């Protein structure tokens, strides 16, 4: 029935944006389910799977079909959250063209930015900084970007933007 | 904190 059909295609739709297969999601979308949701697991959106998995056409494709760029899963992560992590900077980069707010806040109050600093993702902190990321910006716990870094090139990199 | 858990991706 008209159920199970939604079911199937949403379930297909977030597949497709996690295997970043194009024509899938071509066929799939559909301006009520571009942004639904991975129940199951996160929350995610399919541009949230997009992101998270370094898929930037499907992920611009998207984007140009409504997908909205501060959708938070259920951890609060938005999708420049997942580009963070990973360190997918063609990803943030476009996400960022799109409007997304660069200093948004997940549930412990983790930025993209110490996302990207705890993951150790040199270009994306720096990417990140370019855009007006605040790297004085603490978590719930009480830490910088700065606290949450273990590397080398990235204290440096931190410690020489804050004040 | 402890209960924060990984971001989806690769």
């Amino acid at each position: 029935g008209p159920g199970s059909d939604l079911l199937r295609g949403d379930a297909a739709l977030l597949d497709a944006a996690k295997k970043g297969c194009l024509a899938r999601v071509q066929k799939l979308c559909t301006p009520e389910n571009i942004n639904c949701r991975d129940t199951q697991g996160r929350n995610s959106t399919p541009l949230h799977l997009a992101a998270g998995y370094n898929n930037l056409e499907v992920a611009e494709y998207l984007l140009e079909h409504g997908a909205d760029v501060n959708a938070q899963d259920k951890g609060g992560l938005i999708p420049l959250h997942n580009a963070a992590s990973y360190g997918h900077v063609d990803i943030a980069a476009l996400l960022i063209k799109y409007n997304t707010c660069v200093n948004a806040t997940d549930k412990w109050a983790f930025t993209p930015l110490h996302e990207a600093a705890q993951k150790g993702r040199t270009q994306l902190c720096a990417l990140l900084l370019a855009h007006g990321a605040d790297p004085t910006m603490k978590n719930q716990e009480g830490q910088t970007p700065l606290d949450l870094a273990t590397a080398d090139d990235i204290r440096a990199l931190l410690i020489d933007a804050m004040p | 904190s402890l209960s924060r858990t990984p971001a989806d991706g690769r």
